[PDB]
This record gives structure tokens, C-alpha cells and sequence, in this order.
């Protein structure tokens, strides 16, 4: 009945610095298919769910949505093993759940309730998970951290690469540039990427970078660029970049090219800079979830009704996820003080004056 | 005369020096076409153009060092700071370049430059996001920091912070910003003027000075008028001022109450609220004292995510009031 | 007997640990082949390699980012500033990449990270050189800071703040680096720890208790020296750690000798002689207190360069002395 | 009976990203060649003379020469009018004197007297003047600086431009990439200068760098790289690339090639990373001074007979100077806290303790 596997085309990566570069041609079981599908929908309705709960206020300060941008987290974690490293900036709802956090800890942590993956101490942005380090909120910031963290792979002698994610707007920031030198200079085995959305918050790439390929900036450093819509594509210029540095060769860019459906965050409506006519656009023409869905009915790979059938389950998941993360309770206020230190004796804290004391401990 | 918010009144005091001096002009990211990450800097490109009102790429460091070596060259820029948080990659230009310039050149090279953005706790916006950093610059010397409460201390002050020819810090808080305020006649005038180093009494009493700035003044008057009803008397101070600081007004009302109570929103350890606390201990109010100074602050953690954590996290009526009674004893 | 250097204790604290566990790394500039800015770092590269004595290019906040991201990793980092002044381009990756991640990560996330360098005031370095950032970082929640005299502070430090599983900072002092201390068979083990948070009673007194961190507490010996061949004798107490401070010992000792004098070489304004001040004037020792506290500290200025005018900047023993007799009415 | 002028050929710059270079031949008048002469020399002796008071103890601190880079201070002038502005880091003795300073203010701020450029408030690393602006002791913060100083030249609309110097150990820090972007992206009138003198401190070019070709690490600005060490090809370039800005193409990044005889500071001997044959080599094959001589004399443009009473009447200034720094007092404590803010009434500054009072005067 169902092929077990079918061959696609994928887009020709432009290339900066490097001979050749990923294959355009990739091969798809049915069985990596599906789970691609099932994991990409996900995200989708937990970022759905997420602006719900936002607009109910259930969901407080900062949250950045990632719809229209699943092919990325998606495919990055199809290209790599689990034992390989992955850091990135606040919009990482996608990232968290495709390296192994449920649903549940991550909702329940939007709600900043105790069930969250952090028991609402770090919101929206600041989420860990394994060999996930953040979520973080600094632009920039996280690259100078995952050259460090592909400096301890290199070092701890194990093989593993690590991914360090950053935007277009985060592009411009200077700490990205002493990055990329350091890693060539000490061939670090990291793998720099661009996620390109064409947007800094409100401010298109034309206008904030003198030159917008972002798969050059690293200059002496190789670089592709990729489609970021492609989920395939993704996944094998990922599989690429990945064996480059396995095998010793240094650090490597690689350009994302997608686009995100939302506002920056959910105080943006995000079309003061940009026609609502755009984002329809791109959504009727390359929705990722759209494009491999139509992939797989046309190869056989799957039916029109059994991935429908997976989007009922993805939506109860999804709904039971959300019941959880409003109904679970907030963190009790007797452990304000806790986790200031690591490997420390209890000690205490002070509140709002003098006479208002918090226990801390490790 | 009229209701205005902290936000149209510090975009009223930016237009009306826009409008004085062509030296003058705006540069941060989303400040022009986005009408700012606030509404701050709303209608402003509109009016004055690419020139004078300029979006910049979210590089920090660059272009608060841009923004310094235009002022050094006769120019006088606002550099508008998203959020202070922020400003902690740029923090060598602001001290190392702009502050110790005048001083080190023996007085051959000023730098008029001003720098805003919102500063402190929000709502939920987490540890990275709600830092106060009026310790962190009114601890360097060659530097102004001005903290305004109000729609009046916000224009005035801008509107000094952009005449003075030294480097001006002003810390804004996001919260106010949509706050309404009765803005007289005096304070709609293209001359309304605020001086940097004075504070101000906004609520006379007999009982009890308490200091603050920023935000948190409003919760030391909403304490106030609940003690008020128990035949408590404060005298509510708003700094403004974070450097110079006006310690004369301070030591004044200390002297006619006796009891001294410091508020902030910022962590205590090397905070406002300490420095306050040592200028009363060496000064001629120290003997004027009844009761030892008390200091009011956030909690001495990074600020956590949950509602009920963050609320306990910042200074409350409540925490005010309680501080006040035991001051008093009563 | 053994007199050695505080360079060479900070040398034999880092050597001991490099060898107690591989996964322990020095990098920065010039730290390897160039045997240390300050020599501290001397013979390390020679014996340990380019793996674990990286020089590194001057990227200051790349390198910074790049040493917490290996802590993260697990790694045990060391991460040198050629000064505390340069830090500051690094400033946010201390305080929002390392400081703050193991409360918003629940605890999850460590980050056994050591920051060290020269702090404060040197000799002719000039305003840009001579920054103390004692009160800055002792200002963070999740950091932890201290602040070595002489060889045997430095040496126990070292070693603690390396062992310790949180980021540390500890600020060196470049004119004590040359200074020679006897150095006790304890402090020559490998085992030599010093606990962070508790200060040290250098000078046992009975009239006066003196407080001071870094260089300025071989001054307030120096005072002390003086003022007992007068019959006063003053209790020397050397903090040790800024953050957390061990205010404990210092109120016991103000519960014997009712008066107290803080001594620091940073600037005045929310400076570290401020917070004492103020824990001071909010503890229990305040009614021991006969006369008010008094603060010796850098001049409220950015350090000058001719020789007379930086001798005026910082405190000298006879401004200690005086601060003293001025508190005693003596 | 000398000849007026001679023409002269110069080595051609390596170009990235320009159709066209500074031209391969150019004019020397004997009034230019003997002012650039005396020019040069004064600076060797003054920075030779400056080396003798340190060991002295007359200087303190920090004091880095110029020492074998005076073609660049002096040919980076020779190609700008006084009215453009010019801004470097803490090597710039020689750039104050070309910018106006006598060297009698020079050193008698190195020996923080009264009547030093700075009353003796800043020392070796900070001295200004007319368009000077430092003299900068952080590593990389007069980049952004001098980018700003360009914005202002744009903004006033008066035709200057603006060089900013930095050394290739500088060319590592990551705000001078956030320079680059914005100044490329607004066209701004600045000169990106990097001094190439092969060694950061301590640390050789390549192992602080993956990539040593600084005139092209601006990626998507123009550059081109200059001998050093000829002042004639530094006066042709910087002329070339003044016209390049000023004609409103935007940013360009230049390099000139030299190298410096002695250590990075007076702490260092500068012989533990280099051999001191490499040293010996360089000033017996192209020292700055030497090939110009040797150009004037065979072109008959001078005699070797007046250049040795340039070099004399050099020794004597230079000799006049260092007694009046070292005779001239100390500034008056009385004047400690003056200058601390512009344009401000008088106020009092608190000393060492609270009963120590100093005035402060604008
Ligand atoms: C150093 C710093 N400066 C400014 C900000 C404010 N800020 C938060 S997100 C953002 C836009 C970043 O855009 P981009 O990197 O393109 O990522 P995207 O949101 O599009 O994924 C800005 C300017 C910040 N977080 N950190
Ligand atoms: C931000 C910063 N980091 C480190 C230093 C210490 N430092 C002073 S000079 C120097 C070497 C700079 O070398 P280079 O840019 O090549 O210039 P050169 O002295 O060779 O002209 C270093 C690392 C500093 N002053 N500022
Ligand atoms: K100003
Ligand atoms: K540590
Ligand atoms: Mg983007
Ligand atoms: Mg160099």
C-alpha cells in the first residue's frame, strides 16, 4: 500500500568557501516522515495555544512565537544526534520540545506555575532541557556561549558538535564576530547559524545590515545558505554542516532562510513594517507543515486521513497540556529564595525590608 | 490644565529641543518608523526625518560609541537605550569615554550626550529583564543621573538632561509611561525647566520623611494617605536626582521628623537606599535621628517569573506601611 | 619559616588546582607563552600546554562568553582580565549569562566559573586603569566576590573561588603582587582552603574597629602601629568577601568598641563603605554605637595622573588616622 | 642649486573591492621633503628621549612609542587638511605632535607637570588637540568613536572626513564590526586605519588572527594595504582614500605595513616573541627616515650635508624640551577636582575622607 520510502529534490545551497555542498537529492521513510510531521504540528498548536493563553493574560511579560518557523527546529534535531549541543536565543518554544521537554513542563512554565520545566522562576525565555542551554534573552549573547560550549567537545575529546542559533538582527552584534574568530582560530567544532526571518523586531534586514548575506558574514569561515521552509532541506544541509565538523575541518555558518507568522512578540501585531498581504503569501505558498504533508500524500508515504488523524491526536495532547498548566498551582512563595547558589549550605535572603527573610537553598 | 501621560510628556520635551537646536537629534533601535519599542519617540521621524531621528541595527556597544564620538565633535545625541539591561555592552562608553573625557583632557573636550531608556522591574519580563541600575552609574563620578516619577519630572528633566553639556543618564520607568498626570500651564511651556540635583517634596508631613525615586514614589504616597488616616503624618521625597544627589532637602525634613525611611526598587546591597543611609550618618542630621534609618528595596535575588514570586519580589504599600510602623514603633 | 609573594601564591593556588582536576583551564591575554601580563600566570603554559593555558586574542566579551559557555559545558574555567577595567565590555556575560542561570534555570544550571585580575587604583595608569569594581559586582545576586590582602588570602581564595560551583570574582590588586608575606606551613598545603563570606581579624583591638578590603588594609595596620604607640588601639578587620560580607564579626566587634571606620580605595558615592553604613545602622550593633560611623575612600574624582594629585586621590595612612581621631574625639 | 621637485615610484597597493587604486607615481617638492624629514625626526628623537626619562623614573605609568612608525603619522597627515579629524589609541605621541602639539607640552605631560596638553591630568595615553581626539587607552572603544566623529562631518556638511586608527591586535574586538556595518550602511565619511605592526602586545598576527589580511576583514567595505614604512606611499594612499570619502562612496578600510623597534610598552623588553635579528633586519632595510633620505640625496632634491643640520637643530629642540619638562612643577593639588563637569557653577569634590574638601571649577 504505503511506500516506505521516495526520493525528493531539494534546492542547491549557495556556497561561500566550500567546493561542494549538500546533496539535492534526499531520500524519506515513511517512518521519519511521519514523526517529522507529528513533531512540526506540534509545535504549531503549542504556539497557537500559547498566544490563547497569552491573550487571557494566563501568559504575562515576553513570548515569542516561532509559527512558520517549525521546518527549522524540526529539521536541525533531524540532523543531529541527541548527544550533540544546541543553544539559541527567546524564541525557542520549538527547540525545547524537539530536544525532549513535554509539552506539559513547557506550557505549565508559559502559566509560571510549579510544574514547570523551571517552576515559573524563567518564563517564556529562559527554558533548559538536555544539552539545550537556553533561551536566552541577551541578543547575541548565546554565540560567544556555544563557541564555548563546542571549545568543551573539542576539548572533553567526544566527537559532538554544538549549534549555535542567532537571528538576522542578532547578526550586527560584535560579540557574534570575536566568535567566529576564535572558533576558526582554535577549530572549534561549531556550527553558526543564522535564522533568517527577515525581520529584527520591526526592522526589515535591507535596513539594519550594509549586506544581507548572512552566510558570508563569517567571512574566512565557510558558509550556506539554506531553505528554511524545507524541513529536507534542513535536515540535510544540517546532516553536512554536522560531518564537517566531526570531522576536524572547524566552524561552519549556515544561513536559514524562513519567516515567522507573528509579530516579534505577542505586544507586536507586527504590520506596521510589513502588509498583511506578505505573511498570507508566504503561508499559502511554502507553510512547511503544508509542503511536506503535500509531499508525503503525492509519494504515498502517507494518507490525506492518517495525517489528519495525527493532527486530532496533536490537538488533544495539546488541549490536555494546556488543562494541566491552568489548573496546576503556582509556586509556593516559601521558595522565592531557592537556587540563588549551587552546592551551598542553606542561607538566607532578604525580601522587600528587613524583616521579611527567604530560606536558600542549593 | 490638562491630563498627560510620562510618555507623551518626555516625547513633548524631545520635540520641543528637536525644535530649539539643530545640534540635537535621536538614535536607537525601533526610534524612528517602529515610533519607538514604547511610543516614546511616536510622530517624531514623521516630523524631522532620516537626519535627526535614526534607527540603528541592534549593535549597543556601536552605537552608543557612534552616539559619544558625535557629541565630542559638537553634536548633541540622544541615545535611546531599549532597556538598560541593555546598556550593560555599552557600559564602557558610557563611563570610560563619555564620563572621564572632560576631566582627563583637562577640560578641552565636553561630551553633551543623553542617555534613556526604561530601567528596573516590569511586569513579568524575568531575571535578564528587570534590572535597576541607578547604584551602577550614580557611583561614577563625571556623569549625571536623573530618575523622574511624574509627567512634570520627566519633561523637565529630559528637557535639562539635553541642555546640560556633560554626559546625563536618565533612568525611565515602563510602568509610568502610561500613567496620566495634571499637567498645569507652567509645564506645557517650551521653557519648563527642571534642575538636575534638587529634589522635591511632594507630600509634606511631621512624622516621618520617607525618600524614593521613580516608580515606587507613587506607592510611598498611596502609603502615606492610608497612614494618614491613622494621624500619621510623612514627608514623601522624590529624589529625582540620583547624582548629584540633593542630600540638603533630605537632611531638612529629617531634622522636623526624626525618622528617616528610604524606598527603592532596585537590590539593597551597594543600592540607593545605603548610600542615602551613610550621607545621614555623617552629615547634621545624624544627631536629629529618633530611631535608626530603615531601607525599603527589592529582594535581594534576580527577579523570578511567577506572579506571586515577582510581587514578593518588589517593594509593596504594604512593606512601606510596615516599615514605617516600626520606625515609629507604633 | 617561607616568605613568598602574593603573585606566587596566586601562582601556586592556580597550579595546585590545574593539576587536582584536568578539567580546570586558564585562558586570556597573554597568560600562556607570554608567562602573564603580571607574570602571575608564569610557567603555567610551560608545564600544562596549550590545552590548558589559552592566550587568547582581545575579544574581551567573546572570550568571557566563550569561558561560561565551557562552564556550562562542565569545564572548570579560569578567566583572566588583564584589568578590571576591561571588563566592563564583558560585564553582561558575567552578571546575565552567569550570575543569574542557575536561579532562572530552577537550579539546573551551573556555572563553575572563576573571573580574576587586578582591581583598583595602580601606579600612574590614569583614569581608564584605575577603576575598582568592588561595589559593582558585589551589587549582583548569584555572584560571588572577593577581595585578597596579602599571600595567604590570596592563595585560599583562589583555591575556593576554583572549587567553588558558582561563578566567582576575585579582585587582585597589582601593586600587592610584588609584596612579600611570611607564609605559614598551613597555607603551603595543597589543602590550604579559605571559607568565602567570613572576614578575618588581622589586628586584635579595643577601642576602635577598623574595616577595610584589598591594598587599604595594609594601611590600616600601618594606622594602627601608629595610634597604639598613643594608646589607642584599634581592632584591623579584614573583609575578605564583599559578597556575601561577614557582617557578623564586624558587629560583634563594633558590640566592643562602639565606634567604626570603613577604609576602601573605590569612590565614595554606593560605594562598599556605604553598605556597611547601613547594615551597621539596621543591625544590632547600632545601639553599641558611640559615635557615628565614618568613611576613608578613593577622592570623588577619576584618577588623575601626576604623581602629587594621585596621591591625593587615594587614602593614605595619614587620612585613616585622622578619620580615626575624629571619630574617637582624640 | 637643488632640483624644486622630483617624481617618484611607489609600490602598488593590494585592492579589495575597488576598480581602481592610488596611482604608481607621484611628485616629491624639496620644501614637502625636507619638512617630512624634519618632521620624522623629531618624533625618533622625542620618542628615543621619552624611553631615557622613563628609565629615569621622570615618566610613570604607561608609555608606548612609535618608535620605527613615523612614516605613518607623518604621511597619514601629509594626505588630510587640518580641518579633517583624526582619532587613535595610546601610541600616539607622534600623531599629537603632527596634529599641532609642541613637543614641549608633549613631554612635559609625560612628566605630569603644569605645563603639560592636560595640566598633567592624563598621562602618556590621553593627550588632545585641534581634531585630535586621543589617544584612547581601551582596546578598540575609538572605533566606534571616530565613526561617530564621521557622522558629525555628514551631518555638518562641510566636506571633512574622519581617520580612525587601530591596531591589528584591536582588529579582533567586535565593536569595530558594529562600526563597520553602520558606517558602510550610512555612507559615512570614515577612514578605517589599521597599523599593522605584526604583534598585539606579545601575541604574533597569526595567533591572534584566523584571517591576517585586516584591509579586507571589513567584508563588504572597500580596503586597500600600504608600505608603512615609505611616506610617500602613505601620503599617495591617504590622499586616495580622502577623495574616497569625500566624493560621498562611504567608508574605506586601509593597512599600512610597519612595525615598531621597541617593546608594546616600557615593561616590555619585546624580545621573548620576536628575535632581535628580526628588529635589525627591518631598520637596516627599510627604515622610514633612511628611505627617505636616501631618496632626497640621489634625486638631488637635498644634500646629505643639510640633512645633518636638520638632525641637529632636531637634538636641540628636543634637548630644550626635556629640561623644561623636567624643571617645570607639578600642577597644584588646590586644582585636583577642576574639570570634572562643563559648563557647571563651582562645587565642592569630597577628598580621601569627608573633611577633605576640593573645589571644582569648569
Ligand atoms: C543586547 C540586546 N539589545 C537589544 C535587545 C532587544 N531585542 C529583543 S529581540 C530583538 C530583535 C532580535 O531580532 P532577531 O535577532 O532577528 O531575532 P528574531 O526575533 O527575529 O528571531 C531586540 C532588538 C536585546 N534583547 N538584547
Ligand atoms: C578592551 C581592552 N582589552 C585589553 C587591553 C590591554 N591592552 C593594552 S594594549 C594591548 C595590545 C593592543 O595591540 P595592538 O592593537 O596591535 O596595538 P599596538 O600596541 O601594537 O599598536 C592590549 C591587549 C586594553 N587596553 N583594553
Ligand atoms: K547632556
Ligand atoms: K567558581
Ligand atoms: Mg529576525
Ligand atoms: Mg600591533
Amino acid at each position: 500500500s504505503f511506500a516506505n520510502d521516495a526520493t525528493f529534490e531539494i534546492k542547491k545551497c549557495d556556497l561561500h568557501r566550500l567546493e561542494e555542498g549538500p546533496p539535492v537529492t534526499t531520500v524519506l521513510t515513511r517512518e521519519d516522515g511521519l514523526k517529522y510531521y507529528r513533531m512540526m504540528q506540534t509545535v504549531r498548536r503549542m504556539e497557537l495555544k500559547a498566544d490563547q493563553l497569552y491573550k487571557q493574560k494566563i501568559i504575562r511579560g515576553f513570548c515569542h512565537l516561532c509559527d512558520g518557523q517549525e521546518a527549522c527546529c524540526v529539521g536541525l534535531e533531524a540532523g543531529i544526534n541527541p548527544t550533540d549541543h544546541l543553544i539559541t536565543a527567546y524564541r525557542a518554544h520549538g527547540f525545547t520540545f524537539t530536544r525532549g521537554l513535554s509539552v506539559r513542563e513547557i506550557l505549565a512554565e508559559l502559566t509560571g506555575r510549579k510544574g514547570g520545566c523551571a517552576k515559573g522562576k524563567g518564563g517564556s525565555m529562559h527554558m533548559y532541557a538536555k544539552n539545550f542551554y537556553g533561551g536566552n534573552g541577551i541578543v547575541g549573547a548565546q554565540v560567544p556561549l556555544g563557541a564555548g560550549i563546542a571549545l568543551a567537545c573539542k576539548y572533553n575529546g567526544k566527537d559532538e558538535v554544538c549549534l549555535t542559533l542567532y537571528g538576522d538582527g542578532a547578526a550586527n552584534q560584535g560579540q557574534i564576530f570575536e566568535a567566529y574568530n576564535m572558533a576558526a582560530l582554535w577549530k572549534l567544532p561549531c556550527i553558526f547559524i543564522c535564522e533568517n526571518n527577515r525581520y529584527g523586531m520591526g526592522t526589515s534586514v535591507e535596513r539594519a545590515a550594509a549586506s544581507t548575506d548572512y552566510y558570508k558574514r563569517g567571512d574566512f569561515i565557510p558558509g550556506l545558505r539554506v531553505d528554511g521552509m524545507d524541513i529536507l532541506c534542513v535536515r540535510e544541509a544540517t546532516r553536512f554542516a554536522a560531518a564537517y565538523c566531526r570531522s576536524g575541518k572547524g566552524p561552519i555558518l549556515m544561513e536559514l532562510q524562513t519567516y515567522r507568522y507573528h509579530g516579534h512578540s505577542m505586544s507586536d501585531p507586527g504590520v506596521s513594517y510589513r502588509t498583511r498581504e506578505e505573511i498570507q503569501e508566504v503561508r499559502s505558498k511554502s507553510d512547511p507543515i503544508m509542503l511536506l504533508k503535500d509531499r508525503m500524500v503525492n509519494s504515498n508515504l502517507a494518507s490525506v486521513e492518517e495525517l489528519k488523524e495525527i493532527d486530532v491526536e496533536v490537538r488533544k495532547e495539546i488541549e490536555d497540556a494546556a488543562q494541566f498548566a491552568t489548573a496546576d498551582p503556582e509556586p509556593p512563595l516559601e521558595e522565592l529564595g531557592y537556587h540563588i547558589y549551587s552546592s551551598d549550605p542553606p542561607f538566607e535572603v532578604r525580601g522587600a525590608n528587613q524583616w521579611i527573610k527567604f530560606k536558600s537553598v542549593s | 490644565s490638562l491630563q498627560v501621560t510620562v510618555r507623551d510628556a518626555i516625547n513633548q520635551g524631545m520635540d520641543e529641543e528637536l525644535e530649539r537646536d539643530e545640534k540635537v537629534f535621536l538614535l536607537g533601535e525601533e526610534v524612528a518608523q517602529y515610533d519607538g519599542a514604547y511610543k516614546v519617540s511616536r510622530g517624531l521621524w514623521k516630523k524631522y526625518g532620516d537626519k535627526r531621528i535614526i534607527d540603528t541595527p541592534i549593535s549597543e556597544m556601536g552605537f552608543a560609541g557612534i552616539a559619544v564620538g558625535a557629541a565630542m565633535a559638537g553634536l548633541r545625541p540622544i541615545c535611546e537605550f531599549m532597556t538598560f539591561n541593555f546598556s550593560m555592552q555599552a557600559i564602557d562608553q558610557v563611563i570610560n569615554s563619555a564620563a572621564k573625557t572632560y576631566y582627563m583632557s583637562g577640560g578641552l573636550q565636553p561630551v553633551p550626550i543623553v542617555f534613556r531608556g526604561p530601567n528596573g522591574a516590569s511586569a513579568g519580563v524575568a531575571a535578564q529583564h528587570s534590572q535597576c541600575f541607578a547604584a551602577w552609574y550614580g557611583h561614577c563620578p563625571g556623569l549625571k543621573v536623573v530618575s523622574p516619577w511624574n509627567s512634570e519630572d520627566a519633561k523637565g528633566l529630559i528637557k535639562s538632561a539635553i541642555r546640560d553639556n556633560n554626559p546625563v543618564v536618565v533612568l525611565e520607568n515602563e510602568l509610568m509611561y502610561g500613567v496620566p498626570f495634571e499637567f498645569p500651564p507652567e509645564a506645557q511651556s517650551k521653557d519648563f525647566l527642571i534642575p538636575i540635583g534638587k529634589a522635591k517634596i511632594e507630600r509634606q508631613g511631621t512624622h516621618i520623611t520617607v525618600v524614593s525615586h521613580s516608580r515606587p514614589v507613587g506607592h510611598c504616597l498611596e502609603a502615606a494617605a492610608v497612614l494618614s488616616k491613622e494621624g500619621v503624618e510623612c514627608e514623601v521625597i522624590n529624589m529625582r536626582t540620583i547624582r548629584p544627589m540633593d542630600m540638603e532637602t533630605i537632611e531638612a525634613s529629617v531634622m522636623k521628623t526624626n525618622h528617616l525611611v528610604t524606598v527603592e526598587g532596585g537590590w539593597p546591597q551597594f543600592g540607593v537606599g545605603a548610600e542615602i543611609c551613610a550621607r545621614i550618618m555623617e552629615g547634621p542630621a545624624f544627631n536629629f535621628l529618633d530611631a535608626p534609618a530603615v531601607r525599603v528595596t527589592g529582594a535581594d535575588v534576580p527577579m523570578p517569573y511567577a506572579k506571586i514570586l515577582e510581587d514578593n519580589s518588589i517593594p509593596q504599600v504594604k512593606d512601606i506601611i510596615f516599615a514605617i510602623k516600626k520606625t515609629l514603633n507604633i
